[PDB]
């Protein structure tokens, strides 16, 4: 999958506007509640799954950094995420989960931008998370 | 079925949906057509797919009115959704996956329009929509 | 529910499953672990994942025995599968998607072992397994 | 996704062994019955969905030729399928459908090779169809 010139501009624009860590932390809290099974492999969090918990915060910093690396070079995402893709399979996470985090992230984008998050913006975000989801599932052996 | 906790949140949400049926429905459909253009093939009669298009507004109102109705019939959703299942399953041959793609769009419409959309409320709506998708796909079983 | 046509084929298939529970169950599990290695994380106690592994054989027999049982309770599958739902949903946090991945494996096991596996029979089994997946995911609703 | 040296060898081997058209035609007949909604955009078939119908046969020849082109250059599939990917979106087919044809194809492989279609072989085939599914969904805009 690939984003048009307009979609890439919007995504880079959003990334400059939002607080990377806070929005990511809230997206993780949301995925844990909406899709309960996702908490399974997060044993290090010792049952603390809220956005304001230190564990979630530390993990959110890792996730947002990876997303930023994707936004910086949308053409080499699949290649750059090879290791991370393998890393997730090793841990035991189901490929469909990647799509789920993409969904809770778009809900957080919607809550933040409200009415300015129109179909065109939503489509740009979805396309971005679909590219990220693809790159993370690609190296599953 | 649906959990007590999830049941309560849904019962009340129906009052809001019914009141904003057209505006929300039109918004939900526009996102579906925007994110997944292949879905436009089902609407051969439509002339446009923007949220301002009168056809989209008329159809969107009917979808939302159907959803609000369903919130008042959570203990016998099969009997209530039977006709729509036949319409979508037998007549239109609507791909079950499409119901889920649409549910993900409806959730964003709600996040953009509701005063608040916590993970708990989002969770209840997701499970409710998952039930609807399952019943609308019943003609394939 | 399940269509009359689909109901009939399933009723009879249970007799075959019960008789070959271990061999088929072990085969089904081996395919799951082979095609989707991330699923091995659920079986922390297992020492091996080949179809010849005694643990795999013991577990496979129990899965198939459960399926054969369910074919005799198609009109009240919720009540019949309730405990297994709790086991898989509440305790093990089994990702709903995994039930479908496993169903696709079971279908191949049946195709390799049954004298005949026409599209009609395959269709009935697919819808039956789809019902099982739905009931085993009930604790998430 | 990518196949190991052993998996690529098996797939090329299978393609030299099986009757391309007949197996493809039977896979299409199976997808139409198991997943009813897939017949929607096949209006040219005028309601004749069996493997021995002329329409299905002609379509099967097109599909098998594409698969052969993939097997010939497993490294350039995504690039080679760009057009065909776009072609399917235009027509209105849901991306998840690609996975469904992959499934009915593996059932036909299983019926043909029976006991020699073990987990290792099944995994090679699945990996191949997952690569094909990815290439067909990749250029969806
Ligand atoms: C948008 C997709 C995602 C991105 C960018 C992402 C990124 C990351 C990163 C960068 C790490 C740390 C890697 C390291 O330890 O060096 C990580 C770890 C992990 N991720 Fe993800 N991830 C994503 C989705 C998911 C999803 C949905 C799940 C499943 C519920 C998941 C489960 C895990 C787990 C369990 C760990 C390991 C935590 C531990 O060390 O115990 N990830 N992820
Ligand atoms: C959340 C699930 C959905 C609900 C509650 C829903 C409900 C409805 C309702 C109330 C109608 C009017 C039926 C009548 O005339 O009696 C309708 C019609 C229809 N629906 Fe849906 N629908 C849903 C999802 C879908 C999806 C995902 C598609 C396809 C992408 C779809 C395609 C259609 C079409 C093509 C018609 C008829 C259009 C016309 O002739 O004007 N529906 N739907
Ligand atoms: C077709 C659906 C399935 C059925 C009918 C099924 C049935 C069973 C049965 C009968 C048991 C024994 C429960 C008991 O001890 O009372 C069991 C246990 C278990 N199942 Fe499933 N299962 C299915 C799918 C899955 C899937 C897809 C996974 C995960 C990939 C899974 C993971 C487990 C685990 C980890 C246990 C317990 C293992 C142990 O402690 O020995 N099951 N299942
Ligand atoms: C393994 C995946 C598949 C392959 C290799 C494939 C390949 C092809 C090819 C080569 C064509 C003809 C292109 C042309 O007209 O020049 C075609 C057409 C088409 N395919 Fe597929 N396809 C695949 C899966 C599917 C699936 C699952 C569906 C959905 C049910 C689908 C629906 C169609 C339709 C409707 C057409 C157009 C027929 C017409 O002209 O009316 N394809 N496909």
């Amino acid at each position: 999958v690939k984003l048009s010139e307009d979609q890439e501009h919007y995504i880079k624009g959003v990334w400059k506007d939002v607080d990377h860590k806070q929005i990511t932390a809230k997206a993780l809290e949301r995925v844990f509640v909406v899709y309960p099974w996702t908490t399974r492999l997060f044993s290090k969090l010792q049952g603390l799954f809220s956005a304001n918990d230190i564990g979630v915060q530390q993990h959110a910093d890792k996730v947002q950094r990876a997303l930023g690396e994707a936004i910086d070079d949308l053409k080499k995402v699949e290649i750059n995420f090879q290791n991370l893709s393998g890393k997730h399979q090793e841990i035991g996470v189901d490929t469909q989960n990647f799509k789920l985090l993409g969904q809770t992230f778009m809900v957080e984008l919607a809550l933040h931008y409200k009415k300015t998050f129109r179909p065109k913006e939503h489509a740009a975000a979805y396309k971005f998370f679909r590219l990220v989801a693809e790159a993370l599932s690609s190296n599953y052996h | 079925v649906l959990s007590s906790q999830n049941k309560k949140a849904i019962e009340e949400l129906g009052n809001l949906i019914k009141a904003n049926a057209e505006a929300w429905g039109a918004d939900a459909l526009a996102r579906l057509f925007e994110l997944h253009p292949q879905t436009k093939t089902y609407f051969s009669k439509f002339s446009g797919f923007e949220a301002c298009n009168e056809q989209v507004k008329k159809h969107g109102k009917r979808v939302m009115n159907a959803l609000a109705d369903a919130t008042h019939h959570l203990d016998n959703l099969h009997l209530h959704l039977e006709d729509l299942a036949r319409k979508h399953g037998e007549n239109l041959l609507v791909d079950p996956h499409n119901f889920h793609l649409f549910a993900d769009c409806i959730v964003v419409t709600l996040a953009v329009n509701l005063q608040a959309f916590t993970p708990v409320t989002h969770c209840a709506v997701d499970k409710f929509l998952e039930l609807v998708a399952y019943e609308l796909s019943s003609c394939y079983r």
